[PDB]
RNA sequence: ACACCCAG
């Protein structure tokens, strides 16, 4: 059920739009969650 | 004021400034059997 | 959606928090979902929508402890940031708009349509060549002049480092390159910034814009430009009351040759008294203004 | 998000 090397992660699960939702907020304007942001810059690095 | 009678004690009256405070009953009244729900929570809103 | 109705638009209860058809009443799909925020923040600020469409990047902030720090005295983690070049072009051209429209006081409704029309040639990319601020510098013009109320090329130039033929360059380039069809001036829209920055009442403005109007309308003086009409509008409604302004004032202001101002006299002169309206108190006879 | 504020 755990591994050691199970702690120790490589792939990093990306949460469903159900969990980091994006809201429209006075107007046409997707605002995005935090964690949406932050897979941003996971996904930037990752590529780099 | 019903029946017409003394009233056996004697009541202190007199003018007395009283103030109307901004805390009405029509601004909190509220009431909700089913209506919209969070993005994220799928629950009630908050507040009237 | 509805099954016996689909035809029918469906309205929406917000109160009941439901979709509803208005034909049979029968409720459709489930509860409605509120779009908006849950509370009275977890979410960002939204992308400059005019600003071209780039990443999501977050900032990384101070340091707050000895493990955010290196033993060379300088924070491990850097706020390195990614942008194209395309959109430090763009901010820096935004950046110079703002800054292009304050000092003239304009108000954002012209800075919004100046970086309107800034991204709509950026994009379509026939200005290959010539400088962002030059471009940019054009368009300011051009919303001000959509907007009803345009501006003199020598009013942008003193704001701008661009020169006056350089703008006017850019401002035939993006016509021709935009498809797009703007309004002739008249003396008129003139009236109302040459006359309060010179500290002159509102009657002498009304004296100024009748005169300027009627010289126009009776074709008195072909082919002057309207600042030349404009100056000599001021000043004959400036010397023909009590608050007298010189031509070097008046020129200063409209950046009129106080040689241009004389050629600009000479012949709209000795028809002073048709120009005038029927309805102004004369502080100073017509007869008594100086023969230049 | 923050301020202000109601009740105990």
């Amino acid at each position: 059920y755990a591994r050691p090397e199970w702690m120790i992660v490589t792939v990093l699960p990306v949460p469903p739009l159900s969990v980091r939702p994006a809201v429209v907020m006075q107007g046409s304007a997707r605002n995005q969650d935090d964690l949406t942001h932050k897979l941003a810059d996971i996904v930037k690095i990752n590529n780099q | 004021g019903f029946t017409g009678r003394k009233i056996t004690s004697q009541i202190f009256i007199g003018p007395t400034y009283y103030q109307r405070l901004k805390h009405m009953v029509d601004d909190k009244i509220h009431s909700r059997a089913r209506g919209p729900i969070q993005i994220l929570n799928r629950q009630p809103m908050e507040g009237r | 959606t509805c099954p016996n109705h689909p035809d029918a638009i469906l309205v929406e209860d917000y109160r009941a928090g439901d979709m509803i058809c208005p034909e049979c009443g029968l409720v459709v799909g489930d509860r409605v979902i509120d779009v908006g925020s849950e509370w009275r923040s977890r979410v960002g600020d939204s992308q400059n929508p005019l600003l071209s469409d780039g990443d999501l990047s977050t900032m990384i902030g101070k340091g707050t402890g000895a493990a955010s720090f290196d033993e060379f005295g300088n924070s491990k983690y850097q706020n390195r940031r990614t942008m194209s070049s395309s959109d430090r072009a763009m901010m820096n051209a935004f950046k110079e708009i703002t800054t292009m429209a304050d000092r003239i006081n304009l108000p954002r409704n012209i800075v919004d349509r100046t970086n309107n029309l800034f991204k709509q040639v950026y994009e379509q990319k026939s200005l290959k060549g010539r400088a962002n601020d030059a471009i940019a510098s054009a368009c300011l013009y051009i919303a001000c002049r959509q907007e009803g109320v345009p501006r003199t090329f020598k009013e942008i130039c003193a704001v701008s480092r661009i020169s006056k033929k350089e703008i006017g360059r850019c401002f035939k380039l993006i016509l021709k390159a935009l498809e797009t069809s703007v309004d002739l001036i008249t003396t008129g829209d003139f009236m109302s910034r040459f006359c309060s920055n010179l500290c002159l009442p509102k009657q002498v403005q009304m004296a100024a814009t009748h005169i300027a109007r009627k010289a126009v309308e009776l074709d008195l003086v072909p082919g002057r430009s309207p600042i030349s009409v404009a100056a000599a509008a001021i000043y004959m409604a400036s010397q023909a009351s009590a608050e007298k302004r010189t031509q070097k004032e008046i020129g200063d202001i409209a950046g009129v040759a106080d040689v241009t101002i004389r050629q600009s006299y000479r012949l709209i002169y000795p028809r002073a008294p048709d120009l005038f309206p029927t309805d102004f108190k004369f502080d100073t006879p017509v007869d008594k203004l100086p023969q230049l």
